[PDB]
RNA sequence: GCUGCGGUUAAAAAGCUCGUAGUUGGAUCUAGG
RNA sequence: AUGUCUUCAUUAAUCAAGAACGAAAGUCAGAGGUUCGAAGGCGAUUAGAUACCGCCCUAGUUCUGACCGUAAACGAUGCCAUCUCGCGAUUCGGAGGGUGCCCUGCCGAGGAGCAUCCGGAAACGAAAGUCUUUCGGUUCCGGGGGUAGUAUGGUUGCAAAG
C-alpha cells in the first residue's frame, strides 16, 4: 500500500491527461 | 544460457548489438541528440557574454555561497 | 564403496535390479507351457499376456489379463520354457 | 588373520560370542556395514568380526609405547572394561565426558598426544572422533551395524550396545594385544603373574 | 623455551632438522618456536592495520586487526591475522599466526627446464569469499604481473615470474591475501604427472625418535 | 530474507488451497497456513462434574463431551498465545510441545 | 620432479593416499598413517622393527570409506584373507 | 543469603580431602580442627568453612560425593571392580544348551564350525 | 534430449574421479568415446576399460587410476588451424609441461602434440589434464 | 562477457501451454594379424 | 503412472511471428437476488476520524452468453538430457512371499523430510552442486539510483485499461 497508491495516483493523472488532450 | 551452436553467429551478433543499447556509455555516445543537448555542441571550449552573477548555496554539509556567472 | 566390480555384478543384485538398468538389459517376462486339467494340450502362453488366450479346440480360457502378469485360470499349471 | 592357522578363529572363542550375544546387531543397517552382515536384529559375520579384531590388535601393537594408545568411552557399561583394558595393556583411559580440547588445546593440562585412539562407540564418543580428525590420529572403534563410519579407520563389527558383549570384546582385544606382544600365548591363555584374567572381570557388574 | 608438544621436543632436541619432514608427515604446528628454529631466514611484513568496532551500550569498542605475511623467499610463506585491543599486541599476534601458518610452495618452469625453478608449476586458483586469484606461469624476466597485495605474498613465497588474474572485491585486503595464500598452497596439492611415481612410506618422526620421547 | 523453508504454509504439490474463517477474528486464512487445534473437553467443568453427578437423575450416567476443531489465523493465534515465537534453531523443531 | 640437467630441486615429494593416489597436503590434518606389525605364522609374536605402513587421505576418511579402504589394502597385502 | 561461595566450598573440599580422619560429624570439632589445620583470616569465614565441612561429612557418610576422593571408598570401589567369580559364566563347561535362531544357516557353517552345544530353536 | 555422448561420458568420469571411485560406467558408447578413452590410456590418465556389448549403443566401464584432474569437452567442435593451435593450448591447458588437447583430424583422433608433429589442424574435441 | 558476466533475496525467468522461421539433434558400415 | 519378447523407426528439444487457456476485481446483456458487502448514510472513539469498532445498506458477490488479459499469476528459481549420499517414512502401480493388514535394506513413477560432497556475499541450496579445472542444447531477460512504466508514436479494448 505504498507503490500501489502511486500507481493509482499515476492512473488518475493519466485519465486527466487523456481528458485534456481529447 | 547463451546459444553455443556452430551456426549461431547471426544470433550472437544481433543480440549483442541489441543489448549494447542498454549500456549508458554506448547509448550516450550513439543516441543522436548529443549535439543538440550539449551546450558546447561537442567541443571542449566555447565563448560567451556575461549577463548576471549569482551566488549558489553550496550543498550540505558545506555552507558557503559559490560565485558563478550566467553566460 | 569405492571399489565395486561393475563388470561382474552380484547375481542377486542383477535379479533385484530394474530390467533397463542392468549391465545388459533382459526382460523379466517369460513364455510358459500351460497345462489345463482336461484336454491336456500344452499351450504356449506369454507370462504378461494381455489378450485372453484360448484353447485351440478345447475352447476354454487359460489366462486372464491384469495390470501385471496374466492370471492363469484355476486348475491350470504352467512350466517355463528354455 | 595373518594368513595362518594358529591365529585362526578358535572353537571356544566363537563360542563365547554366541554366549554373550556379541553377534546380534541392531535392526538398522548402514550401507558401509553391508559387508559384516549375514542376512528383526541383524546377525553379523563372526569371521569378519575376528579378522577386524586381529587387524585392530596389530594396529595397536604397532605403538611401541603403550601409554600413547588412548581408549575413550562414555557408556556406563564400558567403564569396567576400559579400566581393565588400560591396566592390562598399559594404555591410557578416559572415562565419562570427553573434555573438548584434549587433543587440540596444547595449553590444557589435560592435553594428550595419542599416536592411536580407540573408541567404544562412534556416536557416543563423536567428540573424540572429531577432535582426532584435527590432529590426524588414527581411530579404531567398536561399531554396531547402524553406527556411522565417518572418520573411523578400523571398525570392529560387534554388539557394542549389549551389556556383556562389550566387555567380552574389550577382553578379546586385550587378549590379542598381549598374545601378539608376548606377555601371554594362545596355549597358556590369558594369564599374568599366575592370575587367570576372566571375561567376567571386564563384564559389566550392576552396583 | 620449554616445548609443550612432542614435535616441539623433537625440534628442540634437533631430532627434526627441517620443515620438510613436518610437511611430509602433515604434523600440525602449535608453537611458533618450531618455525623459528627450523627457518632462520624468515622475514615478515604488516600488510595492513584496520580498526574494527563493536557497538556497545556506552559507545563503540575499537579493536585493531593486523594482517602479517611472513616468508623466506625460498618456497615458504605464511599469512596470519590477529585482532587485539592494541596495535602492538595485534602485530605480535599476527606475526605468531603467520609463523604458525607458514606453508610450502612448489615452484616450476614455464618452458625449458634449465636452471632453478622460477614460477608456479601450473595455473592455480585460490578463493576466499568473493576474491578469486589465479596464478599463471610466466617466462623468466617477466616479474610478477599482479596487484601489490598478491605481489608481496608471491615475493615472500619466492616466485619470481608469474601472471595474475584477480576477480571480485579485491579491495578487501584480508580476502585478497587469503585467496593468494590459498592459490599458493594449492601448488603442493595439485597432482602433476611428474609426481605419479609411487614412493615408499617412511617412519614418522614419532615412530623413529620414540626413545627420547619415552625417556 | 526467507524465514521458513515451507514459507509458513503446508502447501506442496498444490496450486490453490481453499481458506477458512478464523474462529476469533474472522479473517480469511488458507487452511494449510491457519493453525488448527482439536479440543476435546468435558461438557461440565472439573469443578462442577461432582455437582452434576450428585444432581444426576440416573444411577450411572456418562457425562458427554464437547469436540471443537478450531482454526486460528496467525495474528489471533499469537495474540491468544496458542503459539509463541521461537529461536532461530527452535523454529525448525516440528514435534508438538509436551501437554 | 626431475628437471635442470637431470637434478631434482623439489623441496620434498608429498605422500600419496594408498587407496586413491591423492596427494596429502602439508595441512591435511584429517589424513592418517596406520602401521601394522608383522607377525610370523607359527609363534604369533611381532617381529621387532618390521611393520607395514598405510596412509589414507582426509577426503576418503571424511567420506567414511577409510574402513573398507584399509580392509581392502590389508587383503591385498595378505594381512587378511 | 545462605549460599556458600566458591571460596568456602573449595576450602571445605580441600580440607575434607586432606584431613578426612580429623573431620568428625560435630561442628565444634570441625571448627577446632580447622583452627589448627588451616590459616583462615576471618572467624566468620572459618565458621562457614566448618559448617559446610560438617554438611559435606553428612553426605560422605551416606555415599560417595563427586569431587571428594576418600581412601576407604576407593578401596571398596576397586574391590568391587576386582570381583571375579570362581569360574567363567562363558566357560564351555557352562555353555551347554544355548538356544540360537536360524542364523546358523551358514554363518556358523561356512566359517568351518560344527558347535555341538548350539541348539537351533 | 541427449546430444553429446562424449560430454556425458566425460562428466561421469569427472564425477567418479572426484568421488574417488575405482570404476565408472559410461552410457551410450561410441567410436569417438572409445578413441578419447584410448588417448587418455596411452597418456596414462585412466586404467583399462571394457566395452560392454548389449546389441545397442552399448556401455563402457573404465578403471580410474586417480590421476586425472579434469577431462572436459569443447562444444561446438571449432576448427583449429596449426597457427592458432598454440593460442588454444595456452588458453585451455594448465601448463606447457602437461595436459593434452584432443583434436579430430583426417589422420584420426590425436593430441595436440602429435597434431603439431604431423603438421595437422582439425576440429577440437576436448582436453584433459 | 565468442573466449567470458549475471537473472531465489542485490537489476533481471515471460502466468502457463501449442507453434512456424531460427538454433541443436542417440548408436551403427575394413577392424585386425 | 505401472505392465508389455505389441507396432512405426528419428518422427526429436527449445522455440521470433503467430495461437489457446488464464484468480480476483472490472465492463456489456438477460435471469436471480439468501448471505456478506466497495460507494453511501448513521452511532461511537478522537484534538479532528472523510478510519479502525457497531447498525442499515447500493453496485457487486450467484447462473447464462460475451468482453478484459492483468496478480507476491511465487518455488520471487524457464524448458529438455545426464552425473554426484545416507536414512527412514508417504501416494500410485508392479514382482515375490505370509496371514483387508504384515513382510522383501524388492522395482519404477511421483510429493516431501532429516545425512549432506561441493557451491554461495551470506541467508542458505541434493540443487542454487559437478564453473578461472569456465565450453550438453535452447528460449526469454538485466547493465548504479530516479525521471518512469512517465511523455510521445503505434497497436488492442465498449470502457477501465493492456
Amino acid at each position: 500500500m505504498r507503490e500501489k497508491w502511486r500507481k493509482k495516483r499515476m492512473r488518475r493523472l493519466k485519465r486527466k491527461r487523456r481528458a485534456a488532450k481529447k | 544460457g547463451k546459444p553455443k551452436g556452430l551456426c549461431t553467429a547471426r544470433k550472437l551478433k544481433t543480440h549483442r548489438q541489441e543489448q549494447r543499447w542498454n549500456d549508458k556509455r554506448y547509448k550516450k555516445a550513439h543516441i543522436g541528440t548529443r549535439w543538440k543537448s550539449n551546450p558546447f555542441g561537442g567541443a571542449s571550449h566555447a565563448k560567451g557574454i556575461v549577463l548576471e552573477k549569482i551566488g549558489v548555496e553550496a550543498k550540505q554539509p558545506n555552507s558557503a555561497i559559490r560565485k558563478c556567472v550566467r553566460v | 564403496p569405492l571399489a565395486v566390480d561393475l563388470l561382474h555384478p552380484e547375481p542377486q543384485r542383477e535379479i533385484r535390479c530394474h530390467k533397463l538398468k542392468r549391465l545388459v538389459q533382459h526382460p523379466n517376462s517369460y513364455f510358459m507351457d500351460v497345462k489345463c486339467s482336461g484336454c491336456f494340450k500344452i499351450s504356449t502362453v506369454f507370462s504378461h499376456a494381455t489378450t485372453v488366450v484360448v484353447c485351440v479346440g478345447c475352447n476354454t480360457v487359460l489366462c486372464q489379463p491384469t495390470r501385471g502378469k496374466a492370471k492363469l485360470t484355476e486348475g491350470c499349471s504352467f512350466r517355463k520354457k528354455q | 588373520s595373518g594368513g595362518a592357522a594358529h591365529s585362526a578363529l578358535t572353537e571356544e572363542d566363537v563360542m563365547k560370542l554366541l554366549a554373550t550375544q556379541a553377534h546380534l546387531g541392531s535392526t538398522n543397517l548402514n550401507f558401509q556395514m553391508q559387508q559384516y552382515v549375514y542376512k528383526g536384529p541383524n546377525i553379523i559375520n563372526v569371521k569378519k568380526t575376528w579378522e577386524k579384531l586381529l587387524l585392530a590388535a596389530r594396529a595397536i601393537a604397532a605403538v611401541e609405547n603403550p601409554a600413547d594408545v588412548v581408549v575413550v568411552s562414555a557408556r556406563p557399561y564400558a567403564q569396567r572394561a576400559l579400566l581393565k583394558f588400560a591396566a592390562h595393556t598399559g594404555a591410557t583411559a578416559i572415562f565419562g565426558r570427553f573434555s573438548p580440547g584434549c587433543l587440540t588445546n596444547q595449553i590444557q593440562k589435560t592435553f594428550k598426544e595419542p599416536r592411536l585412539l580407540v573408541i567404544s562407540d562412534p556416536r557416543i564418543d563423536h567428540q573424540a572422533v572429531t577432535e582426532a580428525s584435527y590432529v590426524g590420529v588414527p581411530v579404531i572403534s567398536f561399531v554396531n551395524t547402524e553406527s556411522p563410519l565417518k572418520l573411523i579407520d578400523i571398525g570392529v563389527p560387534c554388539n557394542n550396545k549389549g551389556e556383556r558383549s562389550i566387555g567380552l570384546m574389550w577382553w578379546m582385544l586385550a587378549r590379542e594385544i598381549l598374545i601378539l606382544r608376548g606377555k601371554i600365548s594362545r596355549q597358556t591363555g590369558f594369564v599374568l603373574e599366575g592370575k587367570e584374567i576372566m571375561p567376567d572381570l571386564y563384564f559389566y557388574r550392576d552396583p | 623455551w620449554t616445548p609443550v608438544t612432542k614435535l616441539g621436543r623433537l625440534v628442540k632436541e634437533k631430532k627434526i632438522t627441517t620443515l620438510e619432514e613436518i610437511y611430509l608427515n602433515s604434523l600440525p604446528i602449535k608453537e611458533f618456536e618450531i618455525i623459528d628454529a627450523l627457518c632462520s631466514n624468515l622475514k615478515d611484513e604488516v600488510l595492513k592495520i584496520s580498526p574494527v568496532q563493536k557497538q556497545t551500550t556506552a559507545g563503540q569498542r575499537t579493536r585493531f586487526k593486523a594482517f602479517v605475511a611472513i616468508g623466506d623467499h625460498a618456497g615458504h610463506v605464511g599469512l596470519g591475522v590477529k585482532c587485539s585491543k592494541e596495535v602492538a599486541t595485534a602485530i605480535r599476534g599476527a606475526i605468531v599466526a603467520a609463523k604458525l601458518a607458514v606453508v610450502p610452495v612448489r615452484r616450476g618452469y614455464w618452458g625449458n627446464k634449465i636452471g632453478l625453478p622460477h614460477t608456479v608449476p601450473c595455473k592455480v586458483t585460490g578463493k576466499c569469499a568473493s576474491v578469486m586469484v589465479r596464478l599463471i606461469p610466466a617466462p623468466r624476466g617477466t616479474g610478477i604481473v599482479s596487484a601489490p597485495v598478491p605481489k608481496k605474498l608471491l615475493h615472500m613465497a619466492g616466485i619470481e615470474d608469474c601472471y595474475t588474474a584477480a576477480k571480485g572485491s579485491t579491495a578487501t585486503l584480508g580476502n585478497f591475501a587469503k585467496a593468494t595464500y590459498a592459490a599458493l598452497q594449492r601448488t603442493y596439492s595439485y597432482l602433476t604427472p611428474d609426481l605419479w611415481k609411487e614412493e615408499a612410506l617412511e617412519k614418522s618422526p614419532y615412530q623413529r625418535h620414540h626413545e627420547y620421547l619415552a625417556r | 530474507t526467507f524465514k521458513r523453508r515451507n514459507h509458513g504454509r503446508n502447501k506442496k504439490n498444490r496450486g490453490h488451497v481453499a481458506f477458512i474463517r478464523c474462529t476469533n477474528c474472522g479473517r480469511c486464512c488458507p487452511k494449510d497456513k491457519a493453525i488448527k487445534k482439536f479440543v476435546v473437553r468435558n461438557i461440565v467443568e472439573a469443578a462442577a462434574v461432582r455437582d452434576i453427578g450428585d444432581a444426576s437423575a440416573y444411577t450411572q450416567y456418562a457425562l458427554p463431551k464437547l469436540y471443537h476443531k478450531l482454526h486460528y489465523c496467525i495474528a489471533c493465534a499469537i495474540h491468544s498465545k496458542v503459539v509463541r515465537n521461537r529461536s532461530r534453531e527452535a523454529r525448525r523443531d516440528r514435534n508438538p510441545p509436551p501437554r | 620432479m626431475q628437471n635442470d640437467a637431470g637434478q631434482t630441486v623439489e623441496l620434498y615429494v608429498p605422500r600419496k593416499c594408498s587407496s586413491s593416489n591423492r596427494i596429502i597436503g602439508p595441512k591435511d590434518h584429517a589424513s592418517v598413517q596406520i602401521d601394522f606389525v608383522d607377525v610370523d605364522p607359527e609363534t604369533g609374536r611381532m617381529i621387532p622393527g618390521k611393520s607395514t605402513r598405510y596412509a589414507i587421505c582426509g577426503a576418503i576418511r571424511r567420506m567414511g570409506e577409510s574402513d573398507d579402504a584399509i580392509l581392502r589394502l590389508a587383503q591385498k597385502d595378505g594381512l587378511v584373507p | 543469603s545462605r549460599v556458600r561461595t566458591k571460596t568456602v566450598k573449595k576450602a571445605s573440599r580441600v580440607l575434607i580431602e586432606k584431613y578426612y580422619t580429623r573431620m568428625t560429624n560435630d561442628f565444634h570439632n570441625n571448627k577446632r580442627v580447622c583452627d589448627e589445620v588451616a590459616i583462615i583470616g576471618s572467624k566468620p569465614l572459618r565458621n562457614k568453612i566448618a559448617g559446610y565441612i560438617t554438611h559435606l561429612m553428612r553426605r560422605i557418610e551416606r555415599g560417595p560425593v563427586r569431587g571428594i576422593s576418600i581412601k576407604l571408598q576407593e578401596e571398596e570401589r576397586e574391590r568391587r571392580d576386582n570381583y571375579m567369580p570362581e569360574i567363567s559364566t562363558v566357560d564351555p563347561s557352562q555353555l551347554t544348551s544355548i538356544k540360537v535362531d536360524t542364523d546358523t544357516s551358514d554363518m556358523l557353517k561356512a566359517a568351518g564350525f560344527n558347535l555341538p552345544n548350539v541348539t537351533v530353536e | 534430449v541427449r546430444m553429446n555422448v562424449l560430454a556425458d561420458a566425460l562428466n561421469a568420469i569427472n564425477n567418479a574421479e572426484k568421488r574417488g571411485k575405482r570404476q565408472v560406467l559410461i552410457r551410450p558408447a561410441s567410436k569417438v568415446i572409445v578413441r578419447f578413452l584410448t588417448v587418455m590410456m596411452k597418456h596414462g590418465y585412466i586404467g583399462e576399460f571394457e566395452i560392454v556389448d548389449d546389441h545397442r549403443a552399448g556401455k563402457i566401464v573404465v578403471n580410474l587410476t586417480g590421476r586425472l584432474n579434469k577431462a572436459s569437452v569443447i562444444s561446438p567442435r571449432l576448427n583449429i588451424r596449426l597457427n592458432d593451435l598454440e593460442k588454444y593450448t595456452n588458453t585451455l591447458l594448465p601448463s606447457r609441461q602437461f595436459g593434452y588437447l584432443i583434436l579430430t583430424t583426417s589422420a584420426g583422433i590425436m593430441d595436440h602434440e602429435e597434431a603439431r608433429r604431423k603438421h595437422l589442424g582439425g576440429k577440437i574435441l576436448g582436453f584433459f589434464f
